[PDB]
């Protein structure tokens, strides 16, 4: 609860907002191959 | 491999825990992964499109925009396609008075529509009139004035709590708590993974596999 | 081993799901701002979006008066043909005329 | 007046960031903590060699 | 001049996609290299048998 008072703005500061950044894509995805096996001990 | 139509010995170890382990590590892994990198995707478009508010509501009231994106409590002015930006001074709370009426004293049928307020920068200062703003703000230039109407009751924000008017009078103040409040905000609950501990658990020991056995020719 | 594969996971669920907690948390907080400035624009909306219901409002300097509406039928509004004001030509209305 | 470049200009970030990364590849090794072999030899006598 | 149903405009969506996908419910089977029997087999004498 701390009140403010504040002098009328300038151009002596100037600010912009950001760009959009360019968002992360997908990775491809494994390339999985099908087949039938027989494991030996 | 099939397609759908669209000289030494070898040891083999004893244990097969290992390739379970790495087929529920990679199971998880690839879960966790996918869905965590579809959220961050959702996350940087949800800003990339939260932007084109942003850049209109910095024309509807720069101050809270400037206040709520530079960092701290500044007063700017848009000055073409950027903003005018200056950094504002504090004023202690107990050094602001509220004069009673809002009423124009000289000009029937004016009223202020916000209370005039006399405050001081230091405990020993001079006193300075201004007019008071919006979120805890003091205006120098007292500007705000409206045609009178009847049926005047209002509310304007004091240090933590209002100041209630009525009529152009001054009422009375008000606690925070007072006056209920709507939530704004989406909840999202997550509590954590709970610690574990594993316990060492085998269905048969080394000594009763080996006392299984009917004899055993080095005790005979 | 067990225990070191559990404990992995939990290190980077834990970490990672705090994250969007907090990441949500600032979310809320910097769209309240948006939500300040819009309530002025059209604040039946902004207040029946936010009250729970379908609700009428209007600003009194840092707070809103609130007053929950009536429903009505559908089939018990009938729509009038013309805008047209009959009495002043060149002055028409901009939302269309019902009876209910 | 004149021009400026977009990096002239003081930027304020109007985005909220979430810093998520991924969870590593792992490798399980074979473990034992006693082989069948060192098993086996941890008896005393054996009728076949004997 | 008339009336109009809601799917006859060209609707623009203003919603972000999110695709959260469940984990799927897996089962293990008892699964060994060497049963207990094939161990106590391997060997090429057994004192009690014999």
């Amino acid at each position: 609860a701390n009140f403010y008072v504040c002098p009328p703005p300038t151009g002596a500061t100037v600010v912009q907002f950001e760009q959009p950044r360019r968002c992360p894509t997908r990775p491809e995805g494994q390339n999985y191959t099908e087949g039938i096996a027989v494991v030996f001990k | 491999p099939l397609l759908s139509n669209t000289v030494e010995r070898i040891k083999t170890t004893s244990s097969i825990e290992f390739a379970r382990l790495q087929f529920t590590y990679n199971h998880i892994q690839r879960h966790v992964n996918d869905m965590l990198g579809r959220v961050a995707i959702a996350w940087c478009e949800l800003q990339n499109h939260e932007l084109t508010l942003w850049n209109e509501a910095r024309k509807l009231n720069p101050n809270a925009i400037a206040s709520a994106t530079v960092g701290r409590r500044v007063s700017a002015r848009m000055l073409g396609d950027v903003m005018a930006v200056s950094t504002c001074v504090p004023v202690a709370a107990d050094n602001v008075i509220v004069q009673n009426s809002m009423r124009i004293s000289s000009r029937p049928g004016a009223c202020y529509s916000r209370p005039l307020v006399s405050f001081r920068y230091e405990d020993q200062g001079p006193l300075v009139e201004g007019q008071l703003g919006e979120n805890n703000e003091l205006r120098l230039t007292r500007d705000a004035i409206e045609p009178c109407t009847v049926g005047h009751r209002r509310y304007f924000t004091f240090g933590g709590g209002y100041v209630y008017f009525e009529e152009y009078a001054y009422s009375h103040q008000l606690s925070r708590a007072d006056i209920t409040t709507v939530s704004t905000f989406i909840d999202l609950n997550i509590t954590m993974l709970e610690d574990h501990e594993f316990v060492p658990l085998e269905v048969y020991t080394r000594h009763e596999i080996k006392d299984s056995g009917l004899l055993d020719y080095t005790e005979v």
